[PDB]
């Protein structure tokens, strides 16, 4: 039901999380933020996109959802150095 | 020193002491000018937001009447992004922006940055600091080193500033 | 003694370093409290996961690593370091 989904990307791609409360919008927010950083090549720090991005979520549960999606997204392209 | 300023920020009783602490902390961080602006959720009445700081008086007066809030590249950035925006000449593209820039530069607001604010209760705002450095290289290097401390300032300021503006 | 350098000179102690990796690295960062160990825990934590083979559990290393630090201020030092390390190797890879 209140499942959340991190869309597949390049390498190791996907997920099946039962999140404690509804949080798909927060997951997307985290994916988009990370790919917006990967895409637009380093013009600001990656830490900055993570920290300022997380701030914009209201709740600990949302913030944490943001983080999971952000780090997963990085994982995907990081692995992609096959 | 900075940790103490954070606590004083949260302990602040009224707009006056808080805005005083905010300036005293900017000055300690080597930033001679700071502005904090914050609107309630879903408002764009820029000139009637909670606005504090020590921006040059002549300039603030001009900014309000001219309605520069709708020109300022940093202001529209704040409403569309979370990432901080350095004041690179490049953020000023259009004519009215190449012109907003000339005058802002005369007011002393040359080097610096704007951190967007997105409060938990959907509040919107901007935290800007300006630094007087020998050139842009030195300024951007400087601001990247202190950016983590500034992001925490942003955080204590947004949290304590919302329950005083509102 | 430049202005920007003079601000660095006080705050001598509160400065922390994220050593260079591959890409244009050595970040020098001012922190509200001394936090070099938290910084290094975040750097090592991130390398440990990289120096691992067919790798696939990134959030776990981050979540378990941050959780081992007891103050908000260290947690964020660890996050900044760990992520900077994942940046150093995202640009040293085209
Ligand atoms: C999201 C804005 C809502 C609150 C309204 C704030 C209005 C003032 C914003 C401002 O002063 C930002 C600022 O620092 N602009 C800089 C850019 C160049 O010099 C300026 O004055």
């Amino acid at each position: 039901d209140l499942m959340v989904e991190i869309p597949p990307a390049d390498r190791q791609p996907g997920l099946s999380l039962l999140w404690p409360v509804p949080a798909q919008p927060a997951i997307d927010k985290g994916v988009r933020q990370a790919e917006n950083w990967l895409a637009d090549q380093i013009e600001g720090q990656l830490w900055t996109a993570f920290a300022f991005g997380r701030d914009s979520l209201p709740t600990p549960m949302q913030k944490t959802a943001f983080e999971v999606a952000f780090l997963t997204r990085l994982q995907q392209r990081l692995v992609a150095a096959r | 020193a900075l940790v103490d300023g954070f606590l004083e920020l949260e302990r602040s009783s009224g707009k006056l002491e808080w805005s005083a602490i905010l300036q005293k902390m900017a000055s300690d961080l080597g930033f001679s000018k700071i502005l904090f602006g914050l609107l309630p959720k879903d408002s764009q009445d820029y000139e009637n937001a909670f606005i504090v700081g020590n921006y040059p008086a002549a300039w603030r007066e001009h900014y309000d009447r001219a309605g520069y809030a709708r020109v300022d590249p940093t202001v529209s950035h704040c409403t569309q992004s979370v990432l901080p925006i350095f004041w690179e000449p490049s953020i000023y593209q259009t004519r009215k922006q190449h012109e907003f820039f000339e005058e802002a530069s005369a007011a002393g607001l040359v080097y610096g940055l704007t951190m967007p604010l997105h409060g938990a209760r959907g509040e919107l705002g901007a935290l800007s600091l300006s630094v007087e450095a020998e050139n842009r290289a030195e300024a951007n290097r400087f601001m990247e080193s202190v950016l983590p401390t500034l992001w925490m300032l942003k955080d204590y300021a947004l949290q304590s500033g919302a329950g005083l503006a509102f």
